């Protein structure tokens, strides 16, 4: 038998702003003894939810305990109390989960990459990817928005982050919206935003489209004063170049 | 009373003639203005153009598109309403600031602007040389070499 | 049975240097809040930044990054009523830094054609008066 | 006693021209009276070489059975079984196998993709992605080459494969060359070759290299061609210019 705590995940945690704990206990020969309690080190009552997989094909089982407890409690790094009394097991089993300590901390970079125009010349699909590089926590939720309403996750994956080669401790990942030509040929805005806890804010947002050149410069040129420019100029090249031919002929005479 | 208008993206930073959709969330049912601002002149009526400015009602939201976009409708956009409740309390939208960008691949910028640095020192040169040249030339034409009768500073000056 | 001025509605600030909010309402001194959203509908709530500082409940970010962009909020509490603001939204450009030219594409261009112009007619005027040498010497050899 | 039936691989059918089916039986008590043979679905007999390994540490000897047939017929999906009998087995195991389930088995389509000029900004490191998408067999092999080397797995990352959305059964993949910022300025070669099955000459390779492939957008160049028409123009008005400056100071002096 062999039991584990598992913290839940970043989006859980910013979605209900409860965190749930959970007691994995695996190898269970029976269930009818079975007794998820949880509770505090100080020893304070909670509720713990219990629910039971589906049995593994060994003939094993497995049950997980929830238990609702605030995330500003895992913010200070709080211990949490599981206790497990099986028939299986000799001794009562006593485990403890808290926030693991200090770590250094690195925003992630978004970075959004438009489908290479190779891609685009087989005129089938387009697959826009965004890369999020250079996270410490790997708890990194990445999703994807067409005109602002959400894409539903069987229509894009993102790649489980990866350690960062040539620097230890940083991850990345990857998110590849594959969309339809026709969908991508109408000019489409596509974003994907990064939620995640080393964030200042904690979530962040990277757009691209077909323009592809979306720089940020507000209005410096492109005005109608080039062209006047231009016309003012091709005129002065054709009179400095009739004035110098003019020179050289009342030189002659 | 009639203050509850939602708007969308606010700075919606684009390219020239670009697509987004505009729209006038409210929580009430009266006449409706559209207005546009640029810089800090006054609010202006909007013309309805067909391919242009595009007005769909999905009832109490009042959509609007906007095509072919330019630098001239860089300001800012929002849906005004009329509440007439014995009070002429009359309420407006908060805004929508478009703006449009420059294409300069962020770094020709650069390159242009350093070429027009380039012409007008060229300008400095050639205007001081040929400010120069007539009188040093109207010298000799009338008629430099009785200063060098009469050192090296003296012939810079 | 109050409002409050909605502010800027977008934002510009260059990368590393400091970004101040507003929030101006005409309460007394009433209960002031900044709750940072994104553009559009996201999965996450919005997330309610510090109390800011001061009487007018400005923000301050010392070094802005560029992960600040976004919308801005000031929510406004007075006595048990509450009153959503429009929001403003952070962005960094990186601006050119080079003002030795002249600042202002106008003002380049039009002393670019105000340099054809002037050299075009301050080469032609030496063209007169080569000639005028030319007769007049000339005149001086017979 | 368990029976496991191992399908050739194609590594030596392509090297030897022949195909090897094993019969690898383990968790053997005895062997002295183990009688191992290959046959067929018709019943027809086949030769079955017989080769032992070394004791297990865990007390069981094991024993295997080679055979060699024509890889059309093994094309053809014919069910071949290979007969186990022991003294310790009550009843044989006798395993069916043919062909496991073919598929589209479409090859890979690489599609190179340029780093984002964000990225870039930051004068540090930029990242080259070549997204590898649309195999149908799990097993593939991504490899960089620098200026015509292999780069190691120490400087370079891939992801495993995954299913790919909008085609239940196909696969993808992807990859990133870390580069520093200096290694971007100088224009090295950044290419990344794909081993595949499918692939009809085995191996293929995309290119996209040195410091900018190019993109063709819309309008967006023409001001930037006046521009540069512009400056040419200026220079030859510069040189007119200066030509009868020259000649007027000359004729003068
Ligand atoms: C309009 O106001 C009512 C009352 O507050 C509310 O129930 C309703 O949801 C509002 N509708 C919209 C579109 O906000
Ligand atoms: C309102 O918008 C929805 C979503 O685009 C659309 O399905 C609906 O038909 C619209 N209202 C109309 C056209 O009556
Ligand atoms: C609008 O309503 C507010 C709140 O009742 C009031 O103070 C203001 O004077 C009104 N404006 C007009 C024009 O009636
Ligand atoms: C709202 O007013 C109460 C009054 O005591 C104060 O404690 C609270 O901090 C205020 N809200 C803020 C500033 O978040
Ligand atoms: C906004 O997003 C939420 C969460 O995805 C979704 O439930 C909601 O339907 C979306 N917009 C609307 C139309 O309310």
């Amino acid at each position: 038998i062999l039991t584990f705590t598992i913290p839940p995940s970043f989006a859980d945690i910013f979605l209900s702003k409860s965190a749930n704990l959970t007691c994995l206990v695996s190898n269970l020969a029976t269930y009818e003894t079975l007794n998820i309690s949880w509770a505090s080190q100080s020893g304070e009552p909670l509720e713990t939810k219990i629910k039971i997989m589906e049995s593994h094909p060994n003939g094993t089982f497995s049950a997980k305990g929830v238990a609702s407890v605030c995330v500003e409690d895992w913010n200070n790094r709080k211990e949490f109390v599981c206790t497990v009394t099986h028939r299986d097991l000799p001794s009562p089993q006593k485990k403890f989960i808290s926030k693991p300590n200090e770590v250094h901390k690195h925003p992630p970079a978004v970075y959004l990459l438009p489908p290479a125009r190779e891609q685009l010349n087989l005129r089938e699909s387009a697959t826009v990817t965004c890369l999020v590089k250079g996270f410490s926590p790997a708890d990194i939720s990445v999703q994807w928005l067409q005109r602002g309403q959400l894409l539903p996750q069987e229509k894009y994956v993102t790649s489980a982050p990866m350690p960062e080669p040539g620097a230890p401790g940083f991850y990345f990942t990857h998110s590849i919206l594959t969309v339809t030509e026709e969908e991508w040929n109408s000019g489409e805005t596509y974003t994907c935003v990064v939620g995640h806890e080393a964030l200042p804010h904690l979530v962040t947002e990277r757009t691209v489209d077909k323009s592809t050149e979306g720089e940020v410069n507000a209005e410096e040129e492109g005005f109608e004063n080039l062209w006047t420019t231009a016309s003012t100029f091709i005129v002065l090249f054709l009179l400095s170049l009739f004035y110098s031919t003019t020179v050289t002929l009342f030189k002659v005479k | 009373p009639c203050s509850q208008i939602w708007q969308h993206p606010r700075f919606a930073a684009k390219k020239r003639s670009s697509m987004v959709k505009f729209h006038c969330y409210t929580n009430h049912s009266g006449a409706l203005t559209w207005f546009r601002k640029r810089g800090s002149q006054q609010p202006q009526e909007l013309v309805s153009e067909e391919g242009r400015i595009v007005q769909t009602q999905n009832g109490s939201v009042y959509t609007l598109t906007i095509q072919n976009i330019q630098y001239e409708d860089n300001g800012i956009y929002f849906c005004k309403q009329k509440c007439d409740s014995a009070n002429h309390n009359v309420t407006d939208s908060c805004g929508t600031e478009l703006l449009v960008l420059g294409f300069s691949t962020l770094d020709q910028l650069k390159r242009r602007n350093t070429l027009k640095d380039g012409i007008i020192l060229i300008q400095t040169l050639l205007i001081i040389l040929f400010i120069i040249v007539p009188i040093f030339l109207l010298l000799d034409k009338d008629d430099g070499l009785n200063i060098d009768q009469t050192e090296d500073i003296v012939t810079l000056r | 049975a109050l409002r409050v001025e909605g502010g800027p509605p977008s934002l510009t600030v260059n990368l590393g240097e400091e970004a101040r909010l507003t929030c101006e309402n005409n309460g007394r001194n009433p209960n002031i809040t900044w709750w940072f959203s994104l553009q559009s509908n996201i999965t996450w709530p919005p997330v309610p930044l510090g109390p800011g500082q001061g009487t007018t409940g400005q923000l301050f970010f010392p070094e802005v990054n560029k992960n600040h962009r976004g919308l801005y909020w000031c929510q406004v509490i007075e006595n048990n009523i509450l009153k959503r603001s429009c929001g403003t939204y952070l962005r960094v450009r990186n601006p050119v830094p080079r003002p030795f030219l002249d600042m202002g594409e106008g003002t380049k261009n039009r002393i670019i054609t105000a340099e054809g112009i002037i050299l075009l007619f301050c080469a032609v005027v030496p063209g007169t008066l080569l000639l005028f040498r030319k007769r007049w010497q000339n005149e001086k050899f017979g």
